[PDB]
């Protein structure tokens, strides 16, 4: 089982151009992997202060290092975790549950549709389903139980969807192709200069993808 | 409870007859300490020792319990200012799962929405909430996905009342090519009777007494015998002489016949709150306080009442959105001082009857149903009884408090629901057992009111004009 | 019966072909299956299936588990033989089969095998490696009992 | 429903059984228990031999009111002749007091002070003879078949712990054999 | 594939034994799967409905053929099999509760109501027998033979507190006392060392 730790070219700018542009050879190696995670870097002053003093406490004054009462209350040792994995691997014989299988069958459809939406108007394989399905038994190996459950398996959908959505991700049209600045302020002006109502605006307005993108940006832009 | 009487006896010994000591040991036996039993026993002629050793409601909406449904165990748990978000989320989830178990009791199958959209061909009678997201975008929702629904050339049944914010059943095909689910016929999910329902609740408590012990025939017998408990039901204002005149003739009929249970309706004032001009030196508060004082004066004019009659207040739509805490004590101080058998129930409320489920709820359902249909009296009753809920509407229409939706849930089917409508005529009909009534207006019906007999379930109208 | 081993013992499927035509296959949409179709069948049903006639309803073909290769293989070196993969219910199963068929020879064979197994199982009992895993159910249960007996005995010696 | 064993007696239960054993003592004194079986006797003269049941002697020893005499049969030279007899008797399990195991365990707890140098002496002997007896049980145990089982001489304790094994096996043998007919 | 639900349930019972083996006895039965029981009921109901159907049709179109009786004889056994599985299952299921009724009385919620009904009647019945003796028994506890006579016990979260004299139970205070009162307090778990 292989564990990767890469660096795209030019650091954090690789996500500012098209979201691909990372492996120069091809994407078939990543299709032969299981989980792909993208680490970002966003400023949050409270998070920044917390990550600061958390790390100062790690270096000095052993504040995070309290752990002994935590040992008294949680995770008494690492070697304990190792002995537990040795016991866990050969004993349980995990397998999924039949009532949970129809859920995954209906879900792989939605992910492949998600790729259809981002692809045809503008890499998933069945090995991706193979990756989703094994995490279920891993947490099951923690529970040590021989069957699988509905609620015990669906947690994995959140963890895998988090790893691949980052992988995938008349007026307007003939007025502003770029679409910027032509929204509700300007649109209200243009229409004003006789059926438009602000409430009606937000209702009737809500497959021009320009309105979606404008919503993401132009909304708090004001116009 | 577990005890050892041989250990108990020398403690009890510190002469005393065996019969008295044994009797008190047996009787005190249910009470136990850790133990504290010594403290209670030391507290204790034969008559004095024998006496010394010895030592029907209304459900409060704000003080009721809370039970949560579990789809995995199919049972309820011991659940117990403002509520939480998790509660808002689990709100709609609980309704669908209760309806889910109701569907399993009625045994052409069950399948969620994602499974059909996961397929692409066909043929199912899907279950879900008729919501709407965009123009022509009539969505349906279960806990696994959404799907656009169409009623293009549909001939549904002559249902009770197809309304949005209602869990219904529609048959058709998916046809993912346009991704538009089609409807053959819209039908409503059937509701089963209260008999088999209460048979299958289990053996716990859903009303307040923990198990189920409704096996006392004396309850049914006493109701069949005690005709002493009569109900009186009266919209009712306070600032008109006509109201005073009506109360004069009413109290004239009540001073003679002593009633038992008064039901004072809502809407105690013709005007609402939110005063902003102090020209006439008054406000809605002072005016309402004086109206209560006038009502207290009319109530105190005849002291035959309250001697053996219990009273009930009901807050209306113009007091200081459902549910609603009652009218504050600050406006009922004088009436509470004069009388002693008063109560201030929430709207709605339930009367805790030893063997029956009587519920009282005042609102205008019919005044909203004509303006919200897709495309009579029994239709209304059929809707409320089949849906098993008081408010089948979205929260973006009727803002529901997150904590007490359980109170509003019609689990189970009640015995008699007092629905005081202000826009439909008065009636009383039966449908699968739950006797649904309607008193109608009270003033514009040329001064009419109702009086109900619980034993023989008789319904008589009483008019002064 | 109420013993878990009984329903467990009758659960194993046995390939015995019926002598007659059988409409209504319980296992496909023929509907009737021609005679002498070999199909594995549970011991409970198939046990008395041919008992009713006076010609029996089932041929009761010899068990593959009881093959001469198996039987002599077990006659060779019992300590090493693994019963757990082949059945794993063996003594409790074979007694039922042998009651149906009523042969005296192999009973006299298996008994000695059981005796040596007992010898050996009691030898590991005093307090491994891989053998302790291949034992049949009944011997396992007895092993647990024997283990607690001795553990508790020596523990009984002191505290 | 205790469920344990249920066929075997618990070790502590057999200890409860051996409680019934009478034994000689030397009381410090120079009564009339109405309970069940003692019925005896008048106040005994100090340092004089009198037979009494085991558990009451345990009591008196706990209060140190009696001087327990050591059992005459338990003498190292006698165990030596026993072990001698054992090396020459592959089959016979000859003499055992039959309750001696639990006795020695109890006598060494308290009564140890009265004996003359039992320490590091007979303790080894009883253990040695014990294990050689166990294996001689095993050698005769390989012969086991219906219908006879040679029970000859053994202390009840070991018989009790070995009980589940042989008892549950022989039934299978008899069943398959007779059943085959 | 057919009597399969029986295999799953009987198997769960088998595992529950081993789950209860040492164990320590903390045994809290996971649940009563009535859904699987419903499946059994649906299969038997379908089977005997067709069985009665053919039994009626036997006078018209089957004409009481000898082969037709076989299927009745088959399903009857299958029925017994189903029955047998549930019987044994419940018998052990009941047994374990019975044991739990004995040991700690003394001196859940997830499980099916029928069990609690039986349970409450069982415990009431055993109290009736406790009333009968009047021996005294005290037959549900006092499993270990006593010796000798006094013991040193330490308090287990009990303060507290009374029989014959009030001893003033105090948290984390070990005593030296006779077995008697200890026997009662141990039933509530209030005492720890023995």
């Amino acid at each position: 089982s292989v564990l990767a730790a890469a660096n795209p070219i030019y650091g954090r700018y690789d996500d500012l151009k098209s979201p691909g542009d990372n492996i120069d050879f091809q994407t078939t190696i990543l299709s032969r992997f299981d989980m792909i995670f993208i680490v970002k870097d966003d400023h949050n002053e409270e998070r920044d202060i917390s990550i600061a003093n958390h790390v100062i406490n790690i270096h000095t004054g052993n504040a995070n290092a309290q752990n002994q009462q935590e040992e008294n209350g949680s995770e008494i040792s690492i070697e304990k975790m190792k002995r537990y994995i040795t016991y866990c691997r050969l004993k349980c014989a995990p397998r999924l549950s039949p009532q949970a299988a129809e859920k995954l069958s209906s879900n792989f459809v939605t992910i492949r549709k998600q790729l259809l939406i981002n692809e045809l108007e503008s890499p998933i394989t069945i090995r991706q389903l193979e990756a989703i399905i094994r995490i279920t038994e891993s947490l099951a190996k923690l529970e040590l139980s021989p069957i699988a459950q509905e609620r015990h398996v669906d947690e994995a959908i959140r963890l895998f969807q988090a790893s691949t959505m980052d992988a995938a991700s008349q007026e307007l049209k003939r007025r502003l192709p770029i679409g910027w600045s032509t929204s509700y302020q300007t649109l209200r002006r243009e229409f004003v200069d006789h059926r438009f109502s602000q409430l009606a605006l937000d209702k009737a307005l809500y497959e021009t993808i320009q309105l979606r993108h404008q919503g993401q940006n132009i909304y708090r832009s004001g116009v | 409870v577990k005890i050892q009487p041989p250990l108990l006896r020398p403690l009890a010994y510190r002469s005393i007859k065996s019969d008295g000591l044994s009797a008190l040991a047996e009787f005190v036996g249910t009470n136990i300490g850790a133990p504290a039993t010594i403290k209670f026993l030391e507290q204790f002629d034969q008559s004095g020792v024998k006496e010394v050793i010895q030592e029907f409601k209304v459900i409060n909406a704000s003080q009721q319990q809370r039970f949560s449904y579990n789809p995995h165990k199919m049972q309820f748990i011991f659940v117990p200012f403002l509520p939480d978000i998790e509660d808002k989320v689990q709100m709609f989830l609980t309704r669908y799962y209760l309806t889910n178990d109701r569907v399993m009791r009625n045994e052409n199958s069950i399948t969620p929405i994602k499974n059909l959209l996961g397929r692409d061909a066909q043929n199912f009678l899907l279950l879900g909430l008729l919501n709407k997201n965009f123009k022509g975008n009539w969505s349906l929702e279960d806990p696994s996905g959404s799907v656009e629904i169409d009623i293009s050339q549909t001939i549904p049944t002559q249902g009770h009342y197809y309304v949005p914010g209602c869990m219904v059943l529609v048959e058709g095909i998916y046809y993912s090519v346009g991704n538009k689910f089609h409807v053959t016929s819209m039908t409503l999910p059937p509701g089963e009777r209260r008999e088999i329902t209460l048979e299958t609740i289990g053996n716990l408590d859903l009303l307040g007494i923990r198990l189920d012990k409704d096996l006392k025939i004396r309850l049914h017998l006493l109701e069949k015998e005690l005709t002493d408990h009569k109900f009186v039901i009266l919209n009712l204002f306070l600032d008109d002489l006509k109201i005073m005149t009506a109360l004069s003739k009413i109290l004239q009929k009540l001073n003679d016949d002593p009633p038992t249970l008064l039901i004072w309706q809502g809407s105690f004032t013709s005007v609402p709150v939110f005063a902003s001009m102090s020209s006439r030196n008054i406000s809605s508060s002072t005016q309402f306080k004086n109206n209560f004082d006038a009502l207290a004066t009319l109530l105190s004019r005849f002291d035959n009442l309250t001697e053996n009659t219990t009273m009930i207040f009901i807050p209306g739509p113009n007091d200081l959105t459902l549910p609603q805490d009652p009218i504050p004590s600050a406006f009922t101080k004088k009436i509470n001082k004069v009388c002693k058998n008063v109560v201030w129930s929430s709207n709605p409320t339930r009367i805790a009857y030893l063997s029956q489920e009587i519920v009282i709820f005042r609102d205008d359902l019919s005044g909203r149903f004509k303006r919200h249909r897709l495309e009579e009296t029994r239709k209304l009753v059929k809707t409320i009884l089949d849906q098993g809920h008081l408010s089948p509407f979205l929260d973006s229409l009727r803002p529901i408090s997150w904590d007490l939706d359980h109170t509003l849930t019609l689990c189970p089917i009640p015995s008699t629901m007092v629905l005081c409508d202000t826009t439909s005529a008065q009636f009383d009909l039966t449908y699968n057992g739950c006797k649904v009534i309607n008193p109608g207006s009270f003033i514009n019906r040329r001064a009419r009111y109702m009086e109900y007999v619980p034993s023989s379930k008789k319904t008589i109208q009483e008019e002064i004009y | 019966y109420y013993d878990i081993d009984d329903v467990l013992a009758d659960g194993t499927e046995f390939p015995c072909k019926f002598q007659y035509d059988i409409p209504g296959l319980g296992y496909n949409p023929g509907r009737p299956i021609t005679k002498n179709t070999k199909l594995s069948l549970p011991l409970w049903l198939a046990r008395i299936l041919a008992i009713v006639g006076p010609v029996p309803f089932v041929e009761l073909l010899p068990p593959d588990m009881f093959s001469t290769k198996v039987m002599n293989a077990i006659k060779t070196d019992p300590v090493a033989l693994d019963l757990h993969s082949i059945n794993s219910h063996f003594f409790s199963l074979a007694i039922k089969w042998i009651m149906l068929f009523s042969e005296k020879e192999l009973a006299n064979v298996v008994s000695e095998l059981l005796l040596q197994r007992a010898q050996e199982l009691n030898h590991h009992a005093s307090s491994t490696s891989t053998f302790l895993l291949k034992l049949e159910e009944m011997e396992k249960e007895i092993y647990k009992k024997s283990h607690e007996s001795y553990k508790d005995t020596k523990r009984w010696m002191f505290k | 429903l205790p469920a344990h064993l249920q066929q075997t007696f618990s070790p502590e239960e057999i200890q409860f059984i051996v409680e019934n054993e009478p034994i000689k003592i030397f009381p410090r004194i120079t009564w009339q228990l109405i309970t069940t079986d003692d019925k005896a006797l008048n106040n005994m003269v100090a340092m004089r031999s009198t037979e009494v049941v085991l558990w009451i002697a345990l009591l008196l020893k706990q209060q140190s009111k009696c001087s327990i005499v050591a059992p005459q049969w338990l003498t190292t030279k006698e165990l030596d002749r026993k072990i001698q007899y054992e090396k020459t008797h592959p089959d016979r399990f000859s003499e055992l007091p039959w309750n001696w195991l639990v006795l020695a365990r109890i006598l060494f707890n308290k009564a140890k002070d009265d004996f003359h140098d039992p320490i590091h002496e007979l303790r080894g002997k009883i253990q040695d003879l014990r294990e050689i007896r166990q294996i001689k049980v095993l050698k005769g145990l390989k012969y086991l078949n219906e219908s006879h089982l040679q029970l000859d001489n053994l202390s009840l304790l070991e018989i009790n712990e070995l009980r589940p094994f042989i008892t549950e096996i022989m039934d299978k043998l008899r069943e398959i054999h007779t059943a085959s007919l | 594939m057919y009597g399969d639900l029986g295999n799953k349930l009987v198997l769960e019972a088998k595992r529950t034994k081993q789950l209860y083996a040492r164990s320590n006895q903390d045994v809290n039965l996971p649940m009563y799967h009535e859904d699987i029981i419903r499946n059994i009921l649906k299969e038997v109901s379908n089977l005997r409905k067709n069985t009665e159907y053919l039994k009626e049709q036997q006078q018209l179109g089957m004409l009481d053929d000898k082969v037709a009786k076989c299927q009745y004889f088959v399903t009857l056994l299958c029925m017994e099999r189903n029955k047998r599985c549930l019987l044994a299952y419940q018998r052990l299921r009941t047994d374990i509760l019975d044991s739990m009724a004995w040991n700690n009385n003394g001196l859940t919620n997830n499980l099916s109501h029928q069990e609690q009904e039986y349970l409450k009647e069982y415990c009431d019945l055993i109290t009736d027998l406790k009333s009968g003796d009047l021996v005294d028994i005290d037959l549900s506890g006092s499993l270990v033979p006593p010796s000798d006579v006094f013991i040193d016990v330490r308090v287990l979260k009990d303060a507290g507190e009374t029989e014959y004299g009030v001893f003033n139970l105090i948290k984390d205070s070990q005593f030296f006392v006779r077995q008697s009162d200890v026997e009662r307090l141990i039933q509530q778990g209030y005492l720890q060392k023995i």
